[PDB]
C-alpha cells in the first residue's frame, strides 16, 4: 500500500523545549519566595492586631447569668437587658452583628431544603411548589411561600443598644437596617411574585410558616424590605458552612467630623429573647467592630504566611549547600 | 485406527452408524469435517453474550455496572440524573467495534481460502470446484502447479511412475525439492480418466496424532490389501512444480487435516500493566469499603446524640438512629465513586489507539522496494513492547533470504580474489570485469576478479574446465533445451549457484536425457554417456558419478568435504596444502565449502569391480548397507582438484541488530525445521557466536545435566547450543493404586533443562516441529516468568506466533499466514531495532506516567468530602459546586493529560538508538510497580489535607472587608475549587518535559476556560430556558472580588506545590538517572 504522508506531527519531530531545570535554575524560586511572604505577613498581622473585637455571649448558660431567667420563660417576650463596657472608642464605620455555634447548617438534609423557583417570583410554583419540603409542603392543603427548613428557621430576636448619658440617660444609637447584603439577591436572585403593589391578595392561600408567628407581608412598612427581599431574610437565607459563623445584623456611620462614634465606658444592651438555642449548646451571641481599608482580622493567614516564608528560605540554603557538596563529587 | 470407513471415493452416501456426535441437540454436524472453515471466533447474531461475558472481566466494569444498579434507586441517590451512562457505554461499545473491525476480515479470507477451482468426480466426471465444495472422501484431478486442496493419496499422474514433486517449504521453510510415489498396484489397472469412476475398497486410517512420522493401516482394495505409508500421501500447503497432472483419493479434509489440528488456539492476550490495574483496584475499593463504614457508624453516633437531640432538622420519618448509619452507609459510596472514576478507561483507549498510528506511520520503517507499510495488528498491546525478554525467531526467511549466490573457489590451490586478483584490469575501480563472450550472459552474478575470465576465453589451463565440467555433470538439475535457452529445471537449492555459474561461464550445460548426457565446451556440443550414477548419502555427504567420451575415456568426480575428502585422497599432492590452506582462510569468514576431485581408473578395475557392483546393484535389502561397501571399494586414492565456497546472502544490517539487541540485555534463541549444517552457519554468519564458545552439543548438555542433577555448567559462559528435536525430546523425556510419579520424575529436569538454557547466551534448535516451537515457548514463559516475542516467517512457525506475549510477522514477501496471525507486521529484520528502541520504552514510560498522574489528579480531588464529612455532621453533603463535580474530568483537567500521554518523548529516537542501556528499565520495572503506586496515593491525600485546611482555617475568621461576601457554603467551594484546578494543571506542567505549543496551549486554555466560565455561569443570558439547574449564578462574580479570597489560593499552591519541587530537585542531583546522565553532558 502506499507511502505515509509526511508531517513533522506523524513522525515526532516537532520542535520542542527540554527542562532546563538546574541547581541554578531551581533556588532562586525558593528565595525569591523565602522574602516575598514575611513582607506581606508582617504587614497583614499588625492590621490583625489593629482591630478591636468583643464577644458579648448572650447567651448566658449558667444559672448565675443575667439572662438565665428567660430561659423558659413560654408566657412573654422577655424583655431582657444587659450591661458592658468598652474602653477604647473607635472611629471609621463600625458593624454589628450576631452569631451562633454548633447548628449545622450546612447539614444535607437541610441545605436542600429550598425552593429557588418560588423564592424567584414565579407564579407557578407559588400556587404549586416542589415536593421537597417533605414535613411541610402541605400543612393544610395551602402554599407555605417562604417554604423550606432554612426559611422555616429563621431566627427571630430584636436587639438595641445605648450608650449612657452623664445622668443616667442611655440615648439610643442609630443604626441602620438596610445596604447589608450581597448587592445581587436583591435585585435579580429572588423576587416578590409580580402585579400590583398590595402583597395581601397575590398571596392567596399562602399560609404562613408554622413557625412564623406572622406572615412575611408585615415584616416591614418600608416597600422594598417586605415580601420576598426582607434583607435579613436574605441573609439568613445564604447558609453558612461551618458549625460557627457569624451572619450580618446592622451596620452603623461614621458620625459627622471627628468624635468617637462610641466612646469608652458603659453601654446597656437591650434584647428581646425569642429562641431556643439551649438545646444544642448553641451559644448564641452578637459581636461588633470596625473594618479598615485593609480587611478583617484573620491572624490565622498572618502567621500561616510567615511560617512558610521562613521554611522557605530555610530549605533554600539547605538545597544550595547540599548541590555545592555534591556538585562533580560523587 | 478405529474403523472410519473414510470413503475416499464417494460422495455421501452416509454409511455412518450412531457414531456421530452425540449431543443434545440438532445441530449436530458432521465427524468429518466436509469443507467448512470456521475460522471466526463467533456469530453475527449471537455476538452480544459472549463479547459481553468476556468483556466484564474488568473489574472496574463490575463496579460501574455496580454503581448504575445501585444510584437509581428512589432511595438514598444524593447525586443527579443517572449521568454515567454516556462515559460507561462508550468503554464497551468501541472495543466492541473495535474488534468488529478486527475480526470481520475473517469472512472474506476464508471465503478466499475456501475457493479453488479445481476437477473433482463429484459424478461421472471431474468438474470444476470451487475448495468449499470438494466433501469429504473424494477424488481429485490436480494440475501443474496447483494447489493442494487435501492431505490426500496419490493413485495416477504425469510422470513415469506417476512419481510428483512437492515444494515441502508450508509445514517448514527449506525449499529443496520433495519428490513422492503413488501407488504402487494401481500403476497401471486405472491411471487415467474414467475406470477410477466406479471403485471400492474404501479404506480408514488413524485419527491424528499431530506426529507426521507413523501413518499406518492397509489398503481395502482388492489382491491382497497392503499397508498405508506417507511416501504416498500428500499435504495442505505444498506447491507442484513439473508434474502437469496426476489421480488421488482425498482421506484428510475439511478443517482438520493435520496442521489446523496442531495450529491454532487462539486466547485473549492482556498485557501486564493491565493485571496490575486491577490488582490496585481491587485495593482501592477495599478501602472506600472501610471509609464509608467507619465514616456510616460516624453519622450513627451523631445522630444519636445529636440527631433527635435538635428541633431545626426535623424530619417526616421516626425511622431507628441505626437505620439511617445503614442509610447513610451507602451514601457515601455514591459521593466517593471518583475514586476508581470512569475517566480512566477512556482516556486509555485513546492512549493505545493513538500509539498504534505511530507505530504504523513510520516512514524509517517503510521498505522502500516492495512499498510496505510496516503496519500494526491488535492495536492495544502497545506497551508490551518495552518488556521484552527473550526474542524467539525461524531463521527460515527471516534471517536468511533464500538466495545463494556462488562466491568462489581456489585452482591449484590459487585463490579467486575479491576485486582485481590479476594484473589487467587493475587501474580501473572495483567496477565488473565483462562477461560478453558468453552468448547466454545474462548474469545474476557480477564478479571482479579478471584472470578467471582471460584464462578461461584464452585457455591457459584445463584445470578449471576439469573444474566446471565437474560442477556442470555432477548435478541433479533437469536440464532442458526448452525455450531457445536451456532452462534447468532444479532439484536441490544448493547447486543451482554453481551450475548457473558454469552454465554462462561457456560451459552451458546440454541435455542428459536418460542415460547420456551433452554439454557445452565454451558452447561446442559433446557428448558422453554415465557409467555409473552413484548418489548421495547424509552420512556420506558426497556424490560420485563417472563419464565415458565418445573415444573411450572416463573419469571421476567426488564432489565431497573436507573431513570427507581429506582421508581418501591421493597421497602425493603437494598442492592438497595449498587448497587446504586457503580452506583455512576461508574459515574466518562464513560460507560454506566443500571439496572436488577426481580419480583416474580406465579399464584396470572399472569392469573388475563393475561386475560385482553392478550385480550387487539388484537387492531385497541389502542395496543401501551391503552394496555400499562394494560401492565405497574403490572410493580411494583420490586425486585432489580443489574446493569450492558457497555463500548465503540474509538480510541487511543484522549483525549490527544482533549487536543492539545483545547491548539491551535480551536472549535470542533461533527456532527451525532445517538441518544442522545451515544452523551451524548461521551461527557464525549473523555473530550470535564466535570462537571461545564451547558449544557441548545435546550429547553433551544430556550427559553433563545427568552428571549434576553455579547453574550447572563449567563456569565461563558462551556455550552455545545446538539441538536435535529428537534430542530435545530425549531431555525432556516426553514421548487402581495410582501413584502417578512421572510428573515428579519430570518438572524438574524442564527446570534444571531451562536454567541451563539461560546459562548459555545463545541457543540454536534444528530440526523442530511446529508444536515443539510454541512447547518450548511457553515452557520458558512458565519457568522465570517472562515476556516473550516471536517474530516469524512463514506457516509452520504459526502456531509459535500465536503463543508468546508478543507476536510479529514478516510480510512484504509470499507471507500471507503469519500476516493475518500476526500481532505486529513490517517487512524486513533490522527495522525490529527501532520498535523495541525508539517505541517500545518510549510508550512504556508514556503509559506508566500517565497512568500514576491519573490517579493524584482523583485521590487529590474526592478525599476532600471525606475531611469535610466532620463539619457537616456526617451527613453525605459534598464539598464542591454539582456544576463543577461533573466537568472535571471532563473538560477542566483532561487534555494535558492525553497530550503529554501521547506527544512526550524521553530523549531524541536517534541518540536513543545510540544508547540502547536505556531499555533496561523497562524489564526491571523502574517506573510502575505497588511501591510508585501508594506514593501516588500519598501524595493526593496530603494535597487534599492542604487543600481543606488552608480554607477552613481561612473561614473561622472574617474575610468581608465593605462587600460582605464573607464565608458561605457557595463560597467554601469556589475557594477550594479553584485551587483544586490550579494546583493539578501546574503538576502536570511539572511531570512533563517535551514542551510544543500544543501542550501550553491545552494547559492554559484548561486554566482559563474554567475561570471564563466561572464568570460565564453567572448570566441569566444562558440561565433563559435553563431555569431549574444553573443555581450557581452570582457567586464568584462576587468571591473573587476582595482580596484574601486570594492571598489563601497562592498559600495553598504554594505549600503543595514548593515540596514536590524540592524532591525532584533533591532526588535528581543525588541519584541522576540514566536519562539525567545522557540528558545534561548532551553535546559532549
Ligand atoms: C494537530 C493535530 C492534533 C490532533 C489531536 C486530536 C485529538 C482529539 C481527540 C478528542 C477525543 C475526545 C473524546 C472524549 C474526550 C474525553 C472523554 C472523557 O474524558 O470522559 C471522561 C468522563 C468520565 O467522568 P467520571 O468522573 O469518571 O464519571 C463519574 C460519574 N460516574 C459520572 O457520571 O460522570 O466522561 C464523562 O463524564 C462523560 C463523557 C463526556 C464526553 C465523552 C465522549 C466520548 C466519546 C468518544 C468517541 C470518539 C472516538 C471516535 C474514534 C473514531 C472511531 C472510528
Amino acid at each position: 500500500t502506499r507511502r505515509p504522508d509526511n508531517t513533522a506531527f506523524k513522525q515526532q519531530r516537532l520542535p520542542a523545549w527540554q527542562p532546563i531545570l538546574t541547581a541554578g535554575t531551581v533556588l532562586p524560586i525558593f528565595f525569591i519566595i523565602g522574602l516575598i511572604f514575611i513582607p506581606i505577613g508582617i504587614g497583614i498581622f499588625v492590621t490583625s492586631n489593629n482591630i478591636r473585637e468583643i464577644e458579648i455571649d448572650y447567651t448566658g448558660t449558667e444559672p448565675s447569668s443575667p439572662c438565665n431567667k428567660c430561659l423558659s420563660p413560654d408566657v412573654t417576650p422577655c424583655f431582657c437587658t444587659i450591661n458592658f463596657t468598652l474602653e477604647k472608642s473607635f472611629e471609621g464605620n463600625v458593624f454589628m452583628y450576631y452569631g451562633l455555634s454548633n447548628f449545622y447548617q450546612n447539614h444535607r438534609r437541610y441545605v436542600k431544603s429550598r425552593d429557588d423557583s418560588q423564592l424567584n417570583g414565579d407564579s407557578s410554583a407559588l400556587l404549586n411548589p416542589s415536593k421537597e419540603c417533605e414535613p411541610y409542603r402541605r400543612n393544610e392543603d395551602k402554599p407555605i411561600a417562604p417554604c423550606g427548613a432554612i426559611a422555616n428557621s429563621m431566627f427571630n430576636d430584636t436587639l438595641e443598644l445605648f450608650l449612657i448619658g452623664n445622668d443616667s440617660y442611655p440615648i439610643p444609637i442609630a443604626l441602620k437596617k438596610k445596604g447589608i447584603a450581597w448587592w445581587t439577591d436583591k435585585n435579580v436572585k429572588f423576587r416578590n411574585p409580580p402585579g400590583g403593589d398590595n402583597l395581601e391578595e397575590r398571596f392567596k392561600g399562602t399560609t404562613k410558616p408554622v413557625n412564623w408567628l406572622k406572615p412575611v407581608y408585615m415584616l416591614d412598612s418600608d416597600p422594598d424590605n417586605n415580601g420576598f427581599i426582607n434583607e435579613d431574610f436574605i441573609v439568613w437565607m445564604r447558609t453558612a458552612a461551618l458549625p460557627t459563623f457569624r451572619k450580618l445584623y446592622r451596620l452603623i456611620e461614621r458620625k459627622s467630623d471627628l468624635h468617637p462614634t462610641l466612646p469608652a465606658g458603659r453601654y446597656s444592651l437591650n434584647v428581646t429573647y425569642n429562641y431556643p438555642v439551649h438545646y444544642f449548646d448553641g451559644r448564641k451571641r452578637m459581636i461588633l467592630s470596625t473594618i479598615s481599608w485593609m480587611g478583617g482580622k484573620n491572624p490565622f493567614l498572618g502567621i500561616a504566611y510567615i511560617a512558610v516564608g521562613s521554611i522557605s528560605f530555610l530549605l533554600g540554603v539547605v538545597l544550595l549547600v547540599i548541590n555545592h557538596k555534591y556538585r562533580n563529587s560523587s | 485406527e478405529c474403523t472410519w470407513q473414510v470413503k475416499a471415493n464417494d460422495r455421501k452416501y452416509h454409511e455412518q452408524p450412531h457414531f456421530m456426535n452425540t449431543k443434545f441437540l440438532c445441530i449436530k454436524e458432521s465427524k468429518y469435517a466436509n469443507n467448512a472453515i470456521k475460522t471466526y471466533k463467533y456469530n453475527a447474531f449471537t455476538f452480544i453474550p459472549m463479547n459481553l461475558f468476556e468483556q466484564f472481566k474488568r473489574a472496574a466494569n463490575l463496579y460501574f455496572l455496580a454503581l448504575l444498579i445501585l444510584q437509581a434507586v428512589p432511595q438514598i441517590s444524593t447525586l443527579a440524573w443517572y449521568t454515567t451512562l454516556v462515559p460507561l457505554l462508550v468503554v464497551l461499545g468501541v472495543t466492541a467495534i473495535k474488534d468488529l473491525v478486527d475480526d470481520v476480515a475473517r469472512h472474506k479470507m476464508d471465503k478466499e481460502i475456501n475457493n479453488r477451482t479445481c476437477e473433482v468426480i463429484k459424478d461421472g466426471r471431474f468438474k470444476v470446484a470451487k475448495w468449499k465444495e470438494i466433501q469429504v472422501g473424494d477424488v481429485i484431478r490436480l494440475k501443474k502447479n496447483d494447489f493442494v486442496p487435501a492431505d490426500i493419496l496419490l493413485l495416477s499422474s504425469s510422470e513415469p511412475n506417476s512419481l510428483c514433486y512437492v515444494e515441502t517449504a508450508e509445514l517448514d521453510g527449506e525449499t529443496n525439492l520433495k519428490f513422492k510415489m503413488s501407488l504402487e498396484i494401481t500403476d497401471q489397472y486405472l491411471q487415467r480418466e474414467d475406470t477410477l469412476a466406479t471403485f471400492d475398497g474404501f479404506i480408514e486410517c488413524e485419527e491424528p496424532n499431530n506426529r507426521l512420522d507413523k501413518f499406518t493401516g492397509t489398503l481395502f482394495w482388492r489382491n491382497t490389501s497392503f499397508p498405508l505409508d506417507a511416501d504416498k500421501i500428500l499435504l495442505r500447503g505444498c506447491v507442484i512444480r513439473n508434474t502437469d497432472f496426476c489421480h488421488g483419493l482425498v482421506i484428510f479434509a475439511g478443517a482438520d487435516t493435520k496442521i489446523m489440528k496442531n495450529s491454532g488456539k487462539t486466547r485473549f492476550k492482556r498485557t501486564k500493566i493491565d493485571y496490575l490495574m486491577n490488582y490496585m483496584v481491587y485495593t482501592i475499593f477495599v478501602v472506600l469499603i472501610l471509609l464509608s463504614a467507619g465514616l456510616a457508624i460516624g453519622h450513627a453516633y451523631w445522630e444519636a446524640q445529636v440527631g433527635n437531640s435538635s428541633w431545626y432538622l426535623y424530619d417526616g420519618e421516626d425511622d431507628t438512629p441505626s437505620y439511617r448509619g445503614f442509610l447513610i452507609f451507602w451514601g457515601y459510596i455514591i459521593v466517593l465513586n471518583t475514586m476508581v472514576p470512569i475517566s480512566l478507561y477512556v482516556s486509555v483507549e485513546v492512549i493505545r489507539l493513538g500509539q498504534s498510528h505511530f507505530i504504523n506511520w513510520d516512514l524509517q520503517m517503510y521498505y522502500a522496494e516492495k512499498d510496505t507499510p510496516a503496519k500494526a495488528r491488535t492495536t492495544t498491546l502497545n506497551e508490551q513492547l518495552g518488556q521484552i525478554h527473550y526474542i524467539f525467531s525461524d531463521k527460515t526467511g527471516t534471517l536468511t533470504q533464500n538466495i545463494m549466490t556462488f562466491k568462489k573457489c581456489c585452482i591449484n590451490g590459487q585463490i579467486y580474489g575479491d576485486h582485481r586478483d590479476a594484473s589487467q584490469h587493475n587501474h580501473n575501480k572495483i567496477e565488473q570485469v565483462d562477461f560478453s563472450w558468453n552468448t547466454y550472459a545474462d548474469g545474476k552474478l557480477a564478479f571482479y576478479d579478471h584472470y578467471l575470465i582471460e584464462q578461461i576465453q584464452s585457455g591457459k589451463e584445463p584445470e578449471v574446465r576439469q573444474f566446471f565440467f565437474l560442477l556442470a555433470v555432477c548435478h541433479t538439475v533437469m536440464v532442458d533445451r526448452t525455450d531457445g535457452q536451456l532452462n534447468y529445471q532444479a532439484a536441490s537449492p544448493d547447486e543451482g549457484a554453481l551450475v548457473n555459474a558454469a552454465r554462462n561461464f561457456g560451459f552451458a550445460f546440454l541435455a542428459r536425457t536418460q542415460n547420456t548426457i551433452t554439454i557445452s565446451e565454451l558452447g561446442t556440443e559433446r557428448t558422453y554417456n554415465v557409467l555409473a550414477i552413484l548418489d548421495f548419502n547424509s552420512d556420506r555427504k558426497r556424490m560420485s558419478i563417472i563419464v565415458r567420451t565418445p573415444e573411450g575415456n572416463i573419469k571421476l568426480y567426488c564432489k565431497g568435504a573436507d573431513t570427507v575428502i581429506y582421508e581418501r585422497l591421493h597421497r602425493m599432492n603437494p598442492t592438497k596444502q595449498e587448497t587446504q590452506d586457503a580452506l583455512d582462510i576461508f574459515a574466518n569468514e562464513t560460507l560454506r565449502t566443500l571439496c572436488l576431485c577426481y580419480k583416474e581408473i580406465e579399464e584396470k578395475e572399472f569392469t573388475e569391480w563393475n561386475k560385482k557392483f553392478m550385480a550387487a546393484s539388484v537387492a531385497s535389502t541389502n542395496r543401501d548397507e551391503a552394496l555400499d561397501k562394494v560401492y565405497e571399494e574403490i572410493e580411494k586414492d583420490l586425486i585432489l582438484l580443489g574446493a569450492t565456497a558457497i555463500e548465503d546472502k540474509l538480510q541487511d544490517g543484522v549483525p549490527e541488530t544482533i549487536s543492539k539487541l545483545a547491548k539491551a540485555d535480551i536472549k535470542i534463541w533461533v527456532l527451525t525445521g532445517d538441518k544442522k549444517e545451515t544452523a551451524e552457519n548461521i551461527g557464525f554468519a549473523c555473530e550470535l557466536l564466535t570462537e571461545d564458545t564451547t558449544i557441548c552439543y545435546g550429547e553433551d548438555i544430556n550427559s553433563l545435566l545427568h552428571a549434576r542433577m553455579e547453574s550447572f555448567f563449567p563456569p565461563g559462559g558462551n556455550r552455545a547450543l545446538i539441538i536435535t528435536g529428537s534430542w530435545l525430546n530425549e531431555i525432556l523425556l516426553e514421548k487402581t493404586q495410582s501413584k502417578r510419579r512421572l510428573e515428579a520424575k519430570k518438572e524438574q529436569r524442564q527446570k534444571n533443562f531451562v536454567d541451563l538454557a539461560c546459562e548459555c547466551s545463545a541457543v540454536i534448535c534444528c530440526r523442530v516441529t511446529p508444536k515443539q516451537k510454541a512447547m518450548v515457548v511457553d515452557l520458558v514463559k512458565r519457568y522465570k516468568k517472562a515476556i516473550t516475542l516471536a517474530i516469524g516467517d512463514g506457516a509452520n512457525d504459526v502456531n509459535m506466533i500465536k503463543t508468546a506475549h508478543i507476536g510479529v510477522g514478516i510480510s512484504g514477501q509470499e507471507g500471507m499466514q503469519a500476516v493475518m496471525s500476526s500481532d505486529y507486521s513490517f517487512a524486513q529484520f533490522r527495522y525490529l531495532q527501532r520498535l523495541l528502541l525508539v517505541h517500545g520504552r518510549w510508550s512504556y514510560i508514556r503509559m506508566c506516567k500517565f497512568l500514576r498522574y491519573f490517579f493524584y489528579k482523583n485521590f487529590a480531588f474526592t478525599l476532600v468530602h471525606f475531611w469535610y464529612s466532620f463539619f457537616n455532621g456526617y451527613s453525605a453533603q459534598t464539598a464542591y459546586e454539582d456544576w463543577f463535580i461533573t466537568l472535571y474530568n471532563v473538560l477542566y483537567t483532561s487534555l494535558p493529560v492525553l497530550l503529554m500521554g501521547l506527544l512526550d518523548q524521553d530523549v531524541s529516537d536517534k541518540l536513543s538508538l545510540r544508547f540502547p542501556g536505556l531499555y533496561i528499565v523497562g524489564q526491571r520495572d523502574l517506573l510502575f510497580n505497588y511501591k510508585r503506586f501508594f506514593v501516588s496515593l500519598l501524595h493526593g491525600v496530603l494535597t487534599s489535607m492542604i487543600l481543606f485546611f488552608i480554607p477552613l482555617g481561612a473561614y473561622l475568621q472574617t474575610v468581608g472587608q465593605d462587600g460582605e461576601a464573607p464565608s458561605d457554603y457557595q463560597s467554601f467551594a469556589v475557594t477550594i475549587a479553584s485551587a483544586l484546578v490550579i494546583t493539578v494543571n501546574f503538576q502536570i506542567g511539572l511531570d512533563t518535559s517535551y514542551w510544543t505549543f500544543v501542550n501550553a496551549f491545552s494547559i492554559f486554555g484548561s486554566i482559563a476556560l474554567y475561570f471564563g466560565i466561572m464568570f460565564d455561569f453567572h448570566s441569566a443570558g444562558i440561565h433563559v430556558l435553563f431555569p431549574s439547574a444553573f443555581q450557581f449564578t452570582g457567586t464568584a462574580s462576587n468571591a473573587l472580588r476582595q482580596p484574601y479570597i486570594w492571598l489563601t489560593i497562592i498559600l495553598a499552591v504554594a505549600v503543595c506545590l514548593l515540596p514536590v519541587v524540592a524532591i525532584r530537585f533533591l532526588s535528581m542531583t543525588i541519584w541522576p538517572s540514566e536519562s539525567d546522565k545522557i540528558q545534561k553532558h548532551r553535546k559532549r
